[PDB]
């Protein structure tokens, strides 16, 4: 915000009224940018994660797993999965206001979480540790198979079963977010808590305060000099209130979304770089792996975790 | 209380790597960890197989990966290269191989025949 | 630029690092300014000579409307003791442009003269006119004995000590409740008669009608200009415009209260109002230790208004354009990154995210370690701060 | 908290100059009821599980 423009018009009658408040004119500018470089520098605290840009292998014989719907499609203007598409669409000036654009254009966060998914798919948690190191996809699942501790044979001689059940279950993510919006909740919530927010600071320029009128230019075209200050002074004063308590709820929110981007920054190092041994942590049951997926303004984190079914009574000692 | 009262399994939490320690330091009005970690280095491609089929049962490691260095087969643990002898004993067995995809064929050694002989010749 | 950082940031050395410093703004190049053009002079002159004022028993109403006022002529007069004005200023009279005007008569003794400003309370007040806490207007009054008084008592001007309520704003009505002044010239000023003209304006909300003398202009489109029309002022680019008003509606009123659209007050013709090209003014600068280039990002408004290159985040002066990416200095926005490089120049860039590089994955190969190193990595964390009181 | 009962008692010569300084009372209001229906969601992440 332009904090002159929004309490003052382009009028230095008002100006000069405004500048006798001190720095309260530029204490408001600070925490804002303080704010708008705090995205920049949780976007790359959840995305920078990785050193290289990875990339799939022509050929994708991953051991009967069809990833295809979380890879980027290779003939798409911006290379951004077929689900990250979905996202993409499930969630939808004049007074000194303005956005900023952010630094990492989507593009560049759909580049980011390829290069992890590539990354997790052709070599494991190596990656995360060091340098990349390639593994088959079949022998990665039975290591993090042996992880959740079951034996290793279980993946290979149920590997045909086990590839079906993934491969059905990125189906039906598919039916759940094509078909219901509501899914993608906590990122519009976020939105509209932001824009509800704005469109409430310009309204309160609509208002005024106890003055004789809101609009600034009549009361400068019937008031001359002292007679008018008494009452510009007003709406300075109702203006400054309102911007003051528009950035006071903007940094309470900020300091919310920094605490969330951390635990997104620490999900993505502590699933998607490795296997979490933490329950509940990724998923509901046993984590077997996890990969990100770009949203506006946040990420979704797929848990792919095995969970017991079908279980008989025994008599034990 | 993780790094440095003891050894974090969690990934990128106690610095970059594998987790060996961490030492704390003073600073004014902050803390300073030092990560000692873990990172490996020099890497070497091998063909691999999932299992081996040796007696028509199908072998798997109990630790580590089955690596062939072009023409021999080993067993060798996940992160550093160390190739041991296939055995009877750094392996464990289950069912037909016919079961798995990918499997190889291969002899697994194991150490009760040559006492066995031994016995035999004395 | 480099000394607006230095000033913004009240030091000499300025470090490496992209600061907002300013605002840049369009200034109008000429004024405009609009009004019906109706040629009547308004009838002023005449209530203020009239032979005979009313007494505020009856008190005298006249109205005013499609005429072109001159109040300096008025104000400026001899004859007018108390020349007071609520709501708005006797000078700025003639800038303003009014829906109607309400001249109301009467005499009244000089020390109730007292009791006419707005709001105020008193006999003559809460018993015979009440002007209201909203009023805008002027109260005018001046001694009256050559008109207002003569030998015996100038018995015909009424008022009222009495009423079983008090009066509404703006009210009038008809042991005995009213009484006759003593106007004689022999007796003292305070109660001599003072005839009192009171002048309530109704402000634009409706195609004003009485209006000042401003001489109107000829109109300019797309270029931004202080625009009045009809006492409706500020400043903007004007434009034709595409709303389609209904034929009783004057202006266009945004979500923020301003007007964004007005019809040209001589015309049926309709503009709409842009507040002209304004943003932030951002100084990209290595630090003042290595050099004292600099480069100015204007934000939000592209390079046809203010090398020179365009970007989302908006205009960017003085930095260079170059594709080959690097990780990325100075950041600018949308991908673009600033640095400064040996000529030694300012180059903007598209940032690299890393290196590009592929896994040699195949379904029977698998990569090990032969060696390790251990490495030792640093991580400050603040874990207090100054005890303030 | 209802402001317009705690900023004004019951007269609505005090309700109307409160309404002059525009929403916000609109504003605390709602962010008392986000800070409430935030407690219901706290319990419920805690012992929901
Ligand atoms: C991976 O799954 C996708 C669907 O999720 C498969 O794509 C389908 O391929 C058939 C055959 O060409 C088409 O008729 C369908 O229209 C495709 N569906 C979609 C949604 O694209 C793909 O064949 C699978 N690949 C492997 C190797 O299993
Ligand atoms: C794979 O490893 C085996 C075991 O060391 C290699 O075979 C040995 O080769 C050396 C010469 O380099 C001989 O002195 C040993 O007698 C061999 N041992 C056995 C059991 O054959 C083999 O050459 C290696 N192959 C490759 C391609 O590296
Ligand atoms: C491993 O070796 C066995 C023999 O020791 C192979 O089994 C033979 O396979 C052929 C072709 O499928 C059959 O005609 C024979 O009847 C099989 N014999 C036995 C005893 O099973 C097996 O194919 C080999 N596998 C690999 C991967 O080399
Ligand atoms: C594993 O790496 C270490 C170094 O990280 C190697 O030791 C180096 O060997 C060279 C030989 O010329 C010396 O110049 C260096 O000073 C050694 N470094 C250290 C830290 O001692 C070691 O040889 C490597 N091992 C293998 C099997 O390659
Ligand atoms: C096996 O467990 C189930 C659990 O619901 C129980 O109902 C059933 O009685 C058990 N079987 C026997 C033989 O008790
Ligand atoms: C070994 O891996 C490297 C990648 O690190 C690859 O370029 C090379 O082709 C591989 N060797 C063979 C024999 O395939
Ligand atoms: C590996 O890929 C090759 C590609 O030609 C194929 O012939 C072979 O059957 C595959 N084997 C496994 C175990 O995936
Ligand atoms: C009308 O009244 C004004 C104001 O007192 C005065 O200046 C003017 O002379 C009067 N008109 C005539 C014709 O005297
Ligand atoms: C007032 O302006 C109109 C243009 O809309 C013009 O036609 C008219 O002649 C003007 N008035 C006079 C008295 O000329
Ligand atoms: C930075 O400032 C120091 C102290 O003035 C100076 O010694 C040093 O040369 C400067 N850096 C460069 C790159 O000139
Ligand atoms: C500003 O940018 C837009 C879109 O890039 C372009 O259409 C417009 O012409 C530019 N400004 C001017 C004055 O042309
Ligand atoms: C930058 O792009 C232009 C065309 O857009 C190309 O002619 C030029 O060669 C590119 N830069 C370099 C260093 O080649």
């Amino acid at each position: 915000v332009d904090c002159t423009m929004y309490i003052c018009g382009d009028s230095t009658e008002c100006s000069n009224l405004l500048l006798q408040y001190g720095s309260f004119c530029t204490q408001l500018n600070r925490a804002l940018t303080g704010i708008a470089v705090e995205q920049d520098k949780n976007t790359q605290e959840v995305f920078a994660q990785v050193k290289q840009i990875y990339k799939t292998p022509p050929i994708k014989d991953f051991g009967g797993f069809n990833f295809s719907q979380i890879l980027p499609d290779p003939s798409k203007p911006s290379k951004r999965s077929f689900i990250e598409d979905l996202l993409f669409n499930k969630v939808t000036k004049f007074n000194g206001l303005t956005v900023l654009p952010p630094l990492l254009t989507d593009e560049m966060i759909a580049q980011y979480t390829s290069a992890l998914l590539a990354g997790t798919i052709t070599s494991g948690w190596t990656f995360g540790a060091g340098a990349a190191l390639q593994i088959p996809f079949a022998m990665q699942m039975a290591y993090r198979f042996n992880g959740i501790g079951v034996t290793q044979n279980v993946l290979y001689e149920n590997q045909k079963l086990i590839a079906n059940q993934f491969n059905s279950a990125i189906g039906k993510i598919q039916d759940s977010l094509s078909s219901t919006a509501s899914a993608l909740g906590k990122l519009q919530d976020v939105v509209n808590q932001n824009a509800q927010a704005l469109n409430t600071l310009v309204k309160q320029l609509s208002s005024n305060f106890g003055a004789i009128s809101s609009v600034l230019n009549d009361i400068l075209s019937r008031l001359d000099k002292v007679e008018a200050e008494v009452q510009i002074d007003r709406l300075i004063t109702g203006r400054l209130q309102s911007l003051q308590t528009y950035v006071t709820q903007q940094l309470i929110r900020a300091a919310e979304i920094r605490a969330s981007a951390n635990l997104a920054a620490t999900k993505m190092s502590e699933c998607v770089l490795g296997q979490s041994k933490r329950v509940d942590f990724c998923g509901k049951g046993y984590h077997l792996m996890s990969f990100p997926q770009s949203a506006p303004h946040g990420v979704v984190f797929l848990h792919v975790t095995y969970v017991p079914a079908q279980e008989k009574n025994f008599t034990t000692a | 209380s993780e790094c440095v009262l003891g050894q974090s399994k969690r990934v990128d939490f106690c610095g970059k790597g594998y987790h060996l320690m961490s030492f704390p330091q003073s600073a004014p009005h902050g803390v300073v960890f030092l990560h000692v970690t873990y990172v490996p280095a020099q890497e070497k491609n091998f063909t691999t197989a999932p299992a081996i089929c040796h007696d028509g049962k199908a072998h798997f490691p109990r630790e580590g990966v089955f690596v062939s260095n072009g023409t021999h087969w080993f067993v060798t643990q996940r992160n550093f290269y160390e190739p041991q002898i296939i055995t009877t004993d750094n392996t464990f067995v289950s069912g037909n191989c016919d079961v798995v995809i990918g499997i190889v064929n291969n002899t697994v050694y194991d150490p009760l025949q040559p006492e066995l002989d031994s016995f035999k010749e004395e | 630029p480099l000394s607006e950082t230095k000033c913004t940031l009240k030091s000499f050395t300025v470090e490496k690092g992209i600061y907002q410093t300013s605002n840049f703004r369009v200034q109008p190049t000429e004024s405009i300014v609009r009004f019906p053009n109706i040629t009547n002079l308004c009838p002023f002159g005449e209530v203020f000579n009239a032979t005979r004022f009313a007494s505020v028993y009856a008190w005298n109403r006249k109205r005013i409307s499609n005429c072109v006022a001159d109040y300096s002529v008025l104000y400026n007069s001899a004859s007018f003791s108390t020349f007071k004005c609520y709501g708005v200023s006797p000078t700025k009279l003639n800038d303003l442009c009014f829906t109607n005007v309400y001249a109301d008569s009467f005499v009244i003794r000089g020390d109730e003269v007292r009791q006419i400003a707005p709001g105020q309370t008193g006999k003559i007040a809460d018993y015979n006119y009440k002007l209201p806490d909203d009023f805008t207007g002027c109260v005018i009054a001046w001694n009256s004995n050559n008109l207002d008084s003569k030998v015996g008592g100038n018995y015909n001007y009424l008022y009222r000590l009495f009423r079983k309520s008090n009066l509404k704003p703006f009210e009038r009505d008809i042991y005995f409740p009213l009484q006759s002044y003593g106007f004689q010239p022999t007796n003292g000023v305070g109660y001599q008669p003072y005839r009192v003209v009171v002048l309530s304006f109704e402000l634009l909300h409706a195609p004003a009608t009485v209006c000042g003398p401003k001489k109107s202009t000829n109109l300019v489109k797309n270029k931004c200009v202080n625009f009045n029309f009809n006492g409706l002022t500020g400043t903007g680019v004007l434009t034709e415009s595409n709303k389609k008003f209904l034929p009783f509606q004057q202006f266009g009123r945004d979500i923020a209260d301003t007007t964004d659209a007005v019809r040209d007050p001589q015309t049926l013709e309709i503009l709409d109002i842009t507040p002209c090209s304004f943003g932030g003014v951002s100084v990209i600068t290595p630090g003042t230790n290595t050099s004292n280039q600099v480069a100015v990002l204007y934000q939000g408004v592209n390079c046809t208004e203010v090398n020179v290159f365009q970007t989302r985040a908006g205009c960017l002066i003085g930095a260079e354009h170059v594709n080959n990416s690097y990780e990325c200095d100075i950041p600018i926005g949308a991908g673009i990154c600033a640095s400064y490089q040996t000529s030694q120049s300012i180059i903007a860039y598209t940032m690299s995210l890393g290196a590009e590089n592929s896994v040699a994955y195949s379904n029977n190969s698998i990569a090990i370690p032969t060696n390790f190193t251990i490495s030792v990595t640093t991580e400050i964390l603040p874990v207090s701060m100054t005890k303030t009181s």
